[PDB]
Parts: structure tokens; sequence; C-alpha cells
RNA sequence: UUGAGAGAUACAAUUUGGGAAGAAAUUCCCAGAGUGUGUUUCUUUUGCGUUUAACCUGAACAGUCUCAUCGUGGGCAUCUUGCGAUUC
């Protein structure tokens, strides 16, 4: 029980760090934008700069459209990629710690008391089914 | 009890207590208000069963306040005595959280009941 | 560290080591919900697009977002200050936001932020009866809608009739699960926009906000007459 | 006035039938030919037609009430937008602390 | 925020530094916490004060 | 098999 | 379900008798039971096929 | 001609052409929406009458 | 039943329950006997096979001058049985179409005859017979009354939304059709079109306005009775017949008017 | 039964291509009027409301999510109320006919408030949901609504207002 | 070979809008559409989709006693060299 408690607090550390490290980040929107127009003329043209206002720069990325610098070419993008990879790594560590606490706690329930049978599944992932009997 | 939102009807609470019984056999539920809040704060709950019979019901209805924070299904059943019997303990049990396992045997039952819980929200 | 002003005034993008959405303050200096504040002499409160709904609408793209720093804004779905704080900070101190809700469990936090923010007025009666808050305020320049009830269009149409001026804006958030699960949200949203334009709404845009919420949409529209 | 009892009685006659002191004395002082009256709500049936008024609040009275509510603070009182807003949020905070218990 | 916490947390609500060092190295956690100075725990003598 | 009684026509 | 699972409760008092069955009464896996209508006489049959007979001397 | 006229006809009839990340839907007409109830859900009507003409009862 | 029970009804005092479904029979369950009533027992009283394919609908009316149950199904006809005389007495099957409003009409010149089903007109000429044309007009959605001109010149389709005019050219084994725009016609609803002349048409609208096109007759209103405010269409003009600038309208509250054009 | 045949008694027939006939049983069933529905329209059910002393209202549900209240004069719908959940499978009327139950495809029973005069329908209350689609409905009185579903079960809801199990 | 309808997906050409340069002719850059040749998903459609099957369940591991956990010794390095997880 005390090494399961150690693994539980490590999982909670990583889980809160995932939460408050992804909360202060900016994810890209992916939504099927649908604008409503008149009969055939507005539809059959190209929606002439109603929110485009430059069809190069603030047009296809919508985190900030617009109508009218420390190493911007690689280094800030490198830092963005590294913070995204950091929260990806926290996700891996939290799911790994989740699995190991699940196995440790399954062993802990298994060594308590009550009757139990070693259930073997199809492949070999063994399991334990307990007797239908209530605790006195 | 008027402050017991979603309260299950008889057929829904029959299948809820049956999935409680077989989760308790597979050692996959945590039974009690403190243990249910611990499974919620760790985020290992499939859903929450509560009993609309605890005589101060305010010893319960604070885990609804953090199920609305953690978008997990919760439901109420009429009797704490029946919930204790279905949990497989000798005591009346006020709330019970069914913990998450992916290799479990009753994963399909757990999903069907938690869908029929969050259909009435 | 460097702040770029958005399309809609009041809304800013604080770029740098993390490039994220942000507003001004009206309760100066302090956060309301532990949200990040990045000072640059003057103060800037981060809006979280998953925590709220209008921030996800901004992050997905709205052109005629009628929430503007010179208007007043009716807000039907707050219940707690997660987004009306930022709506106050983008509407500035000039205007007024009418946060109208009914469930009096988180209205305590709504009122306890409204004390420090006089831009916000609380209405704690339900948005399906505008005849119960007739005598409080009226003729708003824009309504925002975030109820997830069955009779969405009836609630917003009656509030728009009693309290919304002509050529104003309706921004409505629709959850598809509280109307029709077991069918896809595209037929749900199309049925809902038609149910909206049955009333005096010309609908302009919609967008689905997939990476921020699941099975939602934001529809915008102008109030005809 | 901005008296809290008057504010609570105002919100009470708003949420209920509206035959209170204000609309009762207004209906008294306007008794000239018992003309066509346009009440704010139709659930104030007694405050509309309980005593001598051709009562109608139906489907265009909402349009004229849109216009009147639009141009309250310019001309009908002697006060302005800020007095309207401060007494309105004072009323809102009063009814909020009344309904929501503290 | 105290009301939505479980009772074991309310037990050890004061002794966080002893709790979290005894969890991050697999030792035995404290048992009294901030609740040690309550009158009943003052009335109890031994290890049934932890009880 | 019709509506034959002393009832009136489409009047009252 | 389990071996030696039989209890005799005394009603109205609803208090289970404490001196029978003890740990050495050969109940077995009790799978049927019948009281006789006249003599006060239990007959308990278990899974291995053995009706054991007791006589309740109060009657 | 005959092997493509349906494609041309739906090319004239349809709305909501793709324009990049966007889509330009067309609004319906108050004339139609006040003269007629909307079309049936053919999926569920297909379900019901397929059930009433199912294989278990041997319709002639 | 032998298969599904699609529809079932009861009478006023709940002494009978009638039921029907996809096995084209109607079962009657009775609780009339006072022993059956005081014991609350239903009996499968009787059974009648009177329908063709299904019964998807059944209802029953019961007054002092009426006790009949009505039913209808996949065969399109309607059947009427008596209620208290269900198994004993006679029934009546109404025909599959009683054309109180017509869908087919003939013009003697050119020996030709049009028919409108839903939103399409089919026209054929006599001799034998040849099918000369059809119009599957898809911008039309719901159909109502038509008329063809004398001399086979202009057909008018008309529905409670719009109406459309079609001028025709006989080109031998085939007819050639061309529309023409008339915006008063496209804006106003039509109930009946009946051709005062080859060019002037009198038109009843669904909001009971009479037009005289290619103008406006006053119609004296009837004093509305309580049954008229109950059923809100008996004071509506049903029929109009016109030949050579004299016409007749009729409203089904028992009123026929003439009108000179 | 113990009164005479009222002079407004009509029969309403809804077909499957979407046309409603109305017949009158006086002297062997004369068809008074027809209200046609257009392409791909149907009518799976309909109901009558005659509140005593007001005009007759004819509601109908097609194969879709709408309730259509028809104005019998023009042969045109005066109301197309999109019911706020599901595809409508059945409809029934209250006794005293002030509420309108629809039973949906997603298992809701939605009540529609009628007593506002002809023309107007309000959303009232979605009852406690379920899973299987409710294919038919009936009322007891104003109190309960009975509904047969597509799982072989019959649910009984209590729609009695100002009771705790509403 | 879903009889068919609607969708994403590479090439071949023809293009539409917004900006750059030039007298234009045109060229450069940016966002896309539609057309034939392949791959693929969704909805009926007739032989028939299986009308049987699935999964749970009752006192259903355990005399050749079964299981757990902590230790010890050995085999497999010609490789199960063994994860807070059963390698035998």
């Amino acid at each position: 029980t005390q090494d399961s408690n150690y693994v539980r607090t490590l999982r909670q550390i990583e889980l809160k760090k995932l939460e408050k490290g992804a909360k202060q980040l900016m994810f890209k929107s992916s939504g099927n934008h649908t604008i409503f127009v008149d009969s055939r003329e507005k539809m059959n043209e190209f929606t002439p700069e109603k929110f485009f206002n430059t069809t190069s720069e603030m047009v296809n990325r919508s985190e900030n459209r617009l109508t009218k610098s420390i190493m911007p070419k690689e280094s800030l993008d490198k830092k963005k990629l590294k913070k995204f990879k950091q929260v990806k790594q926290h996700l891996q560590r939290e799911t790994q710690l989740k699995q190991v606490q699940q196995r440790m706690d399954a062993q802990r329930e298994l060594l308590k008391k009550g009757s139990k049978k070693k259930i073997v599944d199809s492949s070999g992932k063994i399991s334990f089914k307990w007797k239908k009997q209530r605790k006195r | 009890n008027p402050k017991a939102f979603p309260l299950a009807d008889a057929a829904l609470t029959q299948q809820i207590l049956d999935v409680v019984q077989q989760a308790a056999n597979l050692r996959q539920l945590k039974k009690g208000a403190n243990e249910a809040t611990k499974t919620l704060n760790r985020g290992i709950s499939e859903f929450i069963i509560m009993a609309a019979d605890c005589e101060p019901i305010e010893i319960l209805l604070h885990l609804p306040l953090l199920c609305e924070d953690k978008n997990v299904p919760y439901v109420f059943v009429p009797s704490r005595v029946a919930l204790g019997r279905a949990c497989g303990v000798s005591r009346p049990v006020i709330a019970a959280s069914i913990t998450t396992n992916d290799a479990s045997a009753i994963k399909t039952q757990i999903y069907a009941v938690k869908d029929k819980i969050e259909t009435l929200l | 560290v460097v702040i770029e002003p958005h399309r809609h005034a009041g809304v800013y993008i604080a770029r740098g080591k993390e490039d994220l959405l942000v507003t001004k303050n009206m309760a100066p200096g302090e956060s309301v919900y532990g949200e990040k504040r990045i000072s640059v002499k003057v103060e800037y409160r981060v809006w979280n697009p998953f925590r709220s709904k209008l921030a996800a609408g901004i992050m997905g793209g709205l052109d005629e977002l009628f929430i503007a720093p010179g208007k007043k804004v009716l807000y039907l779905g707050a219940a707690s200050g997660t987004s009306v704080s930022h709506v106050s900070d983008v509407v500035g101190p000039e205007g007024v936001v009418y946060a109208v809700e009914f469930s009096h469990r988180p209205g305590r936090e709504l009122i306890s932020m409204a004390k420090k923010r006089p831009n916000i007025i609380p209405i704690i009666e339900d948005a399906r009866h505008p005849q119960k808050y007739r005598m409080l305020i009226g003729m708003v320049d824009c309504v925002f809608a975030d109820v997830a009830q069955p009779d969405q269009a009836r609630i917003i149409a009656l509030n728009s009739h009693m309290f919304l001026k002509d050529q104003g804006g309706v921004v409505i958030s629709i959850k598809a699960n509280c109307i029709d699960s077991t069918v896809d949200a595209e037929t749900v949203f199309a049925r809902e926009v038609q149910k909206l334009r049955e009333e005096r709404i010309k609908p302009l845009e919609q967008l689905t906000l997939e990476p921020y919420e699941r099975d939602h949409c934001i529809v915008v529209g102008r109030y005809m007459r | 006035a901005a008296n809290a009892l008057e504010e609570a009685n105002s919100i009470i006659e708003g949420k209920v039938s509206s035959q209170l002191e204000k609309l009762l004395e207004e209906i008294k002082k306007d008794k000239k030919s018992t003309l066509i009256v346009s009440e704010t709500k139709l659930a104030n049936a007694i405050n509309k037609l309980g005593l001598n008024f051709n009562v109608v609040s139906d489907a265009v009275t909402l349009d004229i009430y849109r216009a009147i509510k639009e141009y309250l603070p310019e001309l009908l009182p002697g006060m302005s937008d800020n007095d309207l807003s401060k007494m309105s949020l004072g009323l809102a905070h009063s009814i909020g602390r009344h309904k929501l218990k503290f | 925020s105290l009301a939505k916490s479980p009772a074991s947390t309310i037990q050890i609500l004061g002794a966080e530094k002893a709790l979290f060092r005894a969890l991050k190295t697999k030792h035995d956690t404290p048992k009294y916490g901030l609740l040690y100075h309550a009158s009943l725990v003052g009335q109890a003598t031994g290890k049934n004060k932890g009880k | 098999l019709t509506i034959t009684d002393e009832s009136n026509f489409m009047n009252d | 379900a389990v071996k030696d699972a039989l209890r005799l409760v005394h009603l109205p008092s609803c208090s289970v008798f404490s001196n029978w069955p003890t740990s050495g009464t050969p109940l077995g896996k009790v799978t049927s039971v019948a009281f006789s209508p006249s003599g006060g006489l239990l007959a308990v049959g278990n899974e291995q096929g053995k009706v054991r007979l007791w006589k309740l001397n109060h009657y | 001609i005959k092997t493509k006229k349906r494609k041309t006809l739906k090319n004239l009839r349809k709305d909501s052409v793709k324009r990049g990340k966007f889509r330009v839907q067309l609004l319906s007409t108050t004339q139609d929406s006040k003269t007629l109830p909307p079309k049936k859900e053919s999926s569920i009507i297909r379900s019901k009458d397929r059930w009433l003409n199912r294989k278990a009862l041997n319709k002639g | 039943h032998d298969a599904d029970v699609l529809c079932l009804t009861t009478d006023t005092d709940n002494n009978y329950v009638f039921s029907a479904g996809v096995d084209r029979k109607i079962f009657q369950f009775s609780q009339n006997t006072n022993k059956s009533q005081k014991n609350n027992r239903w009996v499968n009283s009787s059974n009648r096979l009177l329908h063709g394919n299904d019964i998807r609908a059944i209802c029953a009316y019961q007054s002092k001058g009426a006790d009949f149950l009505v039913s209808g199904g996949v065969e399109k006809t309607l059947v009427i049985n008596s209620l208290t005389s269900f198994s004993n007495g006679n029934y009546r099957k109404m025909p599959t179409v009683e054309p109180y409003s017509k869908n087919v009409l003939v013009n003697k010149e050119q020996r030709l005859v049009v028919s409108w089903s839903e939103s399409t007109v089919k026209i054929w000429t006599m001799g034998n017979y040849k099918l000369v044309c059809k119009l599957t007009l898809k911008d039309d959605q719901n159909i109502s009354t038509c008329s063809l001109s004398p001399d086979g010149q202009v057909l008018v389709v008309g529905r409670p939304s719009t109406t459309k005019v079609f001028h025709l050219q006989p080109v031998g084994n085939k007819l050639k059709v061309t529309k023409l725009d008339n915006d008063l016609l496209l804006r106003t609803s039509t109930k009946l079109v009946k051709f005062i002349d080859n060019s002037k048409i009198v038109i009843c609208s669904c909001e009971d306005d009479v037009f005289i096109v290619d103008q406006e007759v006053e119609l004296l209103e009837v004093t509305s009775t309580k049954s008229s405010i109950k059923v809100p269409y008996i004071n509506r003009i049903n029929h109009l017949e016109v030949d050579q600038n004299i016409a007749v309208i009729s409203r089904g509250c028992g009123v026929v008017d003439i009108l000179d054009l | 039964i113990n009164k005479l045949t009222p002079s407004d008694l009509r029969l309403a027939i809804g077909r499957s291509n979407g046309n409603i006939e109305i017949w009158n049983p006086r002297n062997n069933w004369f068809q008074e009027m027809v209200i046609e529905g257009g392409k791909d329209r149907s009518i799976e059910g309909l109901c009558w409301s005659n509140v005593n002393g007001e005009s007759l209202r004819l509601f109908s549900i097609g194969g879709s999510t709408v309730v259509t209240e028809w104005d019998l004069a023009t042969g045109l719908p005066l109301r197309n109320y999109d019911c706020n959940s599901g595809v409508i499978w059945s409809i029934s009327i209250n006794d005293s006919q002030d509420k309108l139950s629809v039973g949906c495809d997603n298992g809701t029973v939605v009540l529609i408030d009628i007593s506002g005069g002809p023309g107007v329908l309000e959303h009232d209350t979605i009852l406690m949901r379920q899973e299987a689609r409710v294919l038919t409905l009936a009322w007891k009185k104003d109190d309960f609504v009975i509904g047969g579903c597509s799982d072989g079960r019959i649910r009984i809801w209590s729609a009695q207002k100002n009771d705790e199990n509403m």
C-alpha cells in the first residue's frame, strides 16, 4: 500500500502538470465554417473578402484574421514545438503511471481475502473473478 | 426527495444495481461517499450511483457539484439499504463509484448503463 | 510578450513563448478563477477557449462578432463568471452586460464577481420568461445565447423580441445532445438554423468548434423585423 | 425613489399581478375618459381591467414598448443613462440578494 | 471547497509537508494533521487518538 | 350506416 | 452455496439460535430442507446426497 | 448526353458549394416553409414499412 | 391476430374494443354481459375479414344517430361497420376515389384529354389514342385544380401557392409547350380556374378573393353561425362555373350565388 | 351516446402521400374538402381539438420532427412547429385538449401547450427520457400519459402538474 | 462487379478571386472551385443478408488439492535473459 501511494502521487503530479500546462496553450481550430448567402450570385462567386481582407496572410488561419521580433523564422517555432512535445510527454507519463497503479492495485485487491478464481481469457491476459458472497 | 436530481425509474435502477453487483464481484467499485469523491478527484470513475435516502442528503450532494465539474455521469437510486446489499457489504451504502478498467469483463454493461444514465443527464 | 490586437476590439493575442488569447481587465490586478494574467504597465487576462464558449467562437473565427467595446450585451447562459468577466473586459467600462440565469447555485459566484465588476448586472430569473425581468433593463444592442435547453429558439426569440433592438446581433451556442442525440449534429444544426430563421433572424454564419467542444456550434445572425 | 422596499415591491408586482401602489395611483390619476390602456404584461389582468380601462396589450404593444424602452433615458425622465444603469444594477442586486439567500 | 473534499483529506489537512515527504519516499504518513487540537482528540490517549 | 337522426344540417 | 450454511432464527424475537448448528454438525452443502408437520423434526439434505434428521425436542 | 444529364441537373439544382475551409449554404423560402410541412425522414419510414412488409410474415 | 396489431379503438362506454392490423382482420372484444362486467372479463367476441391488404387506421363514432367504426389500410379504400351491430349487421366499403374534385378533363376540339396527378400533367389525343405530351413540372411541389382553354391554347395549373400558364403549339405527333410570366398569378393562390373567354379567366383564391385576369368582384358576406365559426371553411367558395360572362359560385354552408361578369 | 349528432362532426383522413381528406357522415359521406401535401410528404397521424366554443384545430404529424396545425380555410398550414427533439412517431391529445403529447424517435415524450387560442403552440415539458422509440401514446385524463415503445414495453408517465412526480 | 445515388482521395488540362512587376502582352505569389482516367467510405437494392447465432446467468477453479505473496536453487546467452506486469 505504501508503494501504491507513491505511484499515485506521482500520477497526480503529472496529471495536474498536464492540466495546467495544456491550459495555458493555444490549439488550432478545426470547425466546418458555414456562411449564409443570397440565391446563386453570392454562392457562385468566391465570397469576395467578407472576412478575407488579404487572401495571403490572415485568410486560411483563423486564430487571428485581420482587416486593415526575436528570430521569428525558426526559434519561436522551435519553442512552440517543444512545449507541445512537453505536454505530449506528460500525457505518456500519466498513462504509463495509470497502468502501473492499475496493476499494483489489482495485486493489492487480490491479496486481501475472500474466495477467487484465476480467470484466464482467450489470449492469456489472466484475470481474477471473486466469489459471489458478501462481507460479514 | 426533491433535491435528488436524476432519480432512476424501476427498470433503470434494476440494471444499475445489477451492474453494481457484478462490478463488486469483479472488485471494480469503490463504495462510500469519501471513496467516490476520491475516485472522482483522481478521475477514475465510470459513473456515480448515489442514494436518495441519506437523511441529511447534504452528506451526498456535493459530488454532484463536482460531477458537473468533471462531466461524468451520476444517478440516484431510491434506497441506501438496497445499494449496500447490491454492493455486497453488510452496511447501508450512500454512494458508489464504478472505477475504470478497460480489460474488464463487464465493460459493455458499464457502457450501456452509463449511456442510459447520461441520456437523462 | 508582444500583444497583437484582434479583429474584434477588446480581444488580443499575446504572442511570444506561448501565443494565446487575452482580454483587458476591469477588476484590475487580480484574476477571478486563477486565470493567467500577463502584464505588458497594463494588465491582460487570458481567456480559455475550452473553459468558455465565446472564446472558442473567437478562436474558430467570427467576423461580425457583435460583442464590441461600445455596445451592451445580453448574456443568457453564464450562471457563473467564467465568460461574462471577459465579455465585460471586452465591452469596456462604458457598457453593460445582462447575465440572466435561473439556477441559484452558481449565481452566488456570479454576484460575487459582479460586485467587483459593475459592468455586469445579474438577473436570476429564467430566460424563458422575459416578462419577469421586464422592469430591469431593455433594448440591448446584441444578445448572446448559451442555454442548452430543448426550447432554445423559443427562449432566444422571446428575449430578442422583448429586449433586442433592430439590426442587433444574436450569437447562439447550440449543443446537439440536449436536442437530438442518435442523429448527426449537421442535420441537428441545419434544423436549428431553419428554426431560428422562422423568427426575425437572418442567420449569417455558423461554425462547429470541434477541437474545443464536442458536438456544439455557434450560429450568428442579425435581428430583422 | 431608490428605496429598497419600493424596489422589492416593484419586482413583486412585476413577478405577480401588477395592481400595486405605483400602477394603482397612475390608473387613478389618469381617469379622464377610461381610455385604451396598454399594460406592460397580460398577466396583470386585474391591473389592466379591474376598474375602468379599455385594456389591450397584444402583439403591437410589444413594438411600441420596444420603442418606449429604447428611448427611456433620453427624454422621459430628467435623468440619464448612468442614473438608469446605476439604479438598475442596484435594483438587480437587491432582487438578487433577496431571491438568492445572501 | 472544504465541503467537497473527502474525510481523509480533512484528517490530514494540516500536515502536508509530513504527508507528502512520507508519500514521495515510501514511509508512513502522519495521522493527526490540523485536527490534532480538537477537544476529542485531546481527550483520547494513545493510538486511539489516531483512531 | 350513416348519420341518420333528427339532427340538423350544417347549421347548428 | 457454501458448506454448513443453515441458521434457525426464533421468531417473534428474530434472534438466531446460538447453540445449533455448531462447527461440527454435518450439514454439508445444504440444498434442501423440510420440517415435519407433526413431530417437530428437521430433515436437511445436502449436495452429497445425505438427508440428516434432527428432532426438535421441544415438540 | 443521356449518361450525364442527371449530373448536370443536380449541378444546377444543388446549393452549398465548397469554398476552401468554408461552405456557402442557401437559406430556404418563407413561402415554402409556410405552405408545406417538411419532408419525411425516409430512413425511419423505410424502417416502419419494411417492418410491416418483413420476411417473417409471408406477404403474398 | 396472426401478425402485428397496428391500430385499435374503443367505444363510448367501454363495452367493446375493436382492433386491427396487418393480418387484414378486425377483432371485437366484448364486455357487455353483466357477469363479464362485474367480473371484469373480456371475451374474444368476434372477428371479421372485410379488408384487402392491411388496416393501418381505425376509429369509432357513437351518438344517438350514429354508432359506426371506420377503418382503412394499405388497400386504399375505406370501410364502415356498425359498432353495436358489428358481427351481425351489414357493412359498406366506400369506393377508392369519389371524385368530388376532378383531376382529369377533356376538350372536344383536338379530341384531347389532360390529367393531373401529383405535380405532373399527362395529355393524350383520340383518333385510337396517342399519348402526346406530359409535363413533370418540378418547381411545382403540390398540385390542385387545372383548366385547359377552349381551342387548346393555354393550360393553367393552379395550387394553393402559385399558378402557371402554358401556351401550346400542335406539331403533329407531339405538342410544344411554352410558359409565360404573370406575377399577379404567381403571387396569388388559386382554388379554381374556369375561363370566361379564351383570354379572360375568373379565379377563386384560397383567401376567397376572385380575380378576372388577362378584375375584382365584390362578394356579399354571410352572417356567420356558431357552426360556421366551429368549422372554418363552410363559408368559403367551393365551386364556380362560367360560360360567356355569367358565372356561379357556391359555398357549402348551403349558399349558391350567381355573379355577372 | 345519449345526445344527438352534432352538426360539426367531421372525419379526417390522412393518406400516405400527404393529403388530408375531410368527410361528413351526413347522407352517405360527402367529402367536404381536401388539403394536399406535396412531394415526399406523408402524414403518420393527426388529431382534433375542439375546445368548447372555439374553432376546430387539426394537428398532424408527418414523417418528420414537426407538428403542423392546419388552418382549414385556406387548405394551408397556419403553424409548422418544430418539436424540440427527435423525429415524431406518434401524437395524442389531452382530455380537455389543452396539451399535445408527441412521442419521438429518441424516446422523448414532449408536451406541447395548446391553450393559447388557435395558431399558437408552445413547448411545455420533455418527460423523463428512455432509450427505445415510443411508437404510440394515449392519455388517461389530464393526469397520466401511456406510451407503447419499440422494445416491447409500455411506459406510464405521470404528467400531472403540481405533483412531485411530474 | 451494392443494380444505383451521394462523398474524401493522385494525375491531365481549363479557370475564378485577392496582392507583386511591367506600356500592354503577359509574368510572379496566395486561397479555392469544376471537369475524365484509379483507390476508398456511406444509403436503399434483389439471392439471403444469420433467422440462426451471440453474450450474461443458477450450488460451474480446487485430491492428481487450487490460488496469492515473500524468499531460495537451477535451466534457457546456440536467447521468453525475464517491464514494481508469470520466462520456465
